C-alpha cells in the first residue's frame, strides 16, 4: 500500500528534527545480521545510553530528504544502498561508535561496512571510524592532558641534559668499538 | 583566559573535543 | 573556549603561568 | 647571564617561546 | 633575555654550571 | 690523569664540550 | 687540557679506563 503524502511528510519531519539534536549520526551497511544480531546490538547499546541511542536501517530516500532538510551536507555517499543508521540523542557520543565497532568485529563482519558519518556536527569516514572507536576513556584522556601540557617544561630538561647525555653516549660508543 | 578560565572550559569538552585537544597539544609541542 | 582558544591561551601564559596551570590539573585529573 | 638569572629568564617566556627555545637547543646540540 | 640571548648565556656557562643548571629546573618544575 | 680528564671536561664551556662531543662523533 | 688534548687522552685510554671515565661522569651529572 502507498502511504499519504501527509504520512510521508511527517516522517521526513521527525526525522529531520531528529538529526537536528543529535550528536552522532554514523550509516552502517546491516545487510545479513539477524534479528538476534539487531537485538543484541541494541542491547548493548541501551546498556550505555538507555533511550538516547538509537539503530535503525533506513530506506535512502527517507535519510536524504531528513539530511537535506536538517541541512547536512556531503552524506549522499553514505546512502549506497540499504543503510541502518546509528544516532545519539543523549549522552557523550564516541562510546557508541565503540559498540558498534566491536559489534562488527565479534559477528566477523567487514568493518568497511561501518561507512561513516557525522560526529558532533563533523563528517568522518569509514576508515576514520576506527579512529573514534580506540579513543581512550575521557579520565585516561584527562590524566594524558597533563603531560601533554607540560611538555615544553619537559622538553627543555631533556634537551639541556642531553648535552651531557652525548658526551657519555659518544664515550661508550669508543668504547664499543674495541 | 586565565589559568582558571582554560581549566574551566577544557573540562565542559566532550571526550571527542577533548581527544581533539591532546593531539594537537600533542603535536604543537614535545 | 574552543579548542584552538584553549590552545592559544596556553600559548601566552608565561612559563611561570604554564607550572602553575600544570600543577592545577595534576591535582585535579592527575 | 648566571644560573639564577638564566632561570628567571626562561619563567618569563611564554609558552610559546618555550617551545621555540626547546627546539633550537635541540638543534643546535 | 630573548630566546637567542638564554642560549647564549647558556652556551657560556661551564659543564659543570649546566649540570647545575639542569639540577635547579628539576626541583622547580620538576 | 682521568681525573684530570674530568676536570678538564667540566671546566669548559658549553660550547667547547660541544666541538669536543662533535669531533669524537667524527670517530 | 684543550679539547684537542682531551681528545688524544681519551683516545689512549684502554677499554676499562673508559668504563670508570664513563661511570665517573655520570655521577659527576
Amino acid at each position: 500500500v502507498m502511504l499519504t503524502r501527509q504520512q510521508k511528510e511527517l516522517i521526513v519531519k521527525e526525522m529531520s528534527e531528529i538529526f537536528k539534536k543529535t550528536s552522532l549520526i554514523l550509516f552502517a551497511d546491516f545487510l545479513g545480521f539477524t534479528v538476534a544480531d539487531l537485538t543484541e546490538l541494541r542491547s548493548r547499546l541501551r546498556e550505555k545510553y538507555g533511550d538516547g541511542a538509537r539503530f535503525r536501517v533506513v530506506k535512502n530516500t527517507l535519510l536524504n530528504l531528513a539530511l537535506k532538510n536538517a541541512e547536512y551536507e556531503g552524506y549522499e555517499e553514505f546512502l549506497k544502498g540499504p543503510t541502518a543508521v546509528l544516532y545519539v540523542t543523549e549522552g557523550d557520543p564516541v562510546e557508541a561508535v565503540k559498540i558498534i565497532y566491536n559489534f562488527y568485529k565479534d559477528k566477523k563482519a567487514d568493518l568497511s561496512r561501518l561507512k561513516g558519518g557525522f560526529l558532533e556536527g563533523k563528517k568522518f569516514t569509514a576508515e576514520e571510524v576506527e579512529n573514534i572507536a580506540k579513543l581512550p576513556s575521557k579520565e585516561e584522556l584527562y590524566a594524558m592532558l597533563v603531560g601533554r601540557v607540560k611538555a615544553p617544561i619537559t622538553g627543555l630538561v631533556f634537551a639541556l641534559s642531553g648535552i651531557l647525555r652525548n658526551l657519555v653516549y659518544v664515550l661508550n660508543a669508543i668504547k664499543e668499538k674495541k | 583566559m586565565t589559568i582558571d578560565e582554560i581549566i574551566e572550559a577544557i573540562e565542559k569538552l566532550t571526550v571527542s573535543e577533548l581527544a581533539e585537544l591532546v593531539k594537537k597539544l600533542e603535536d604543537k609541542f614535545g
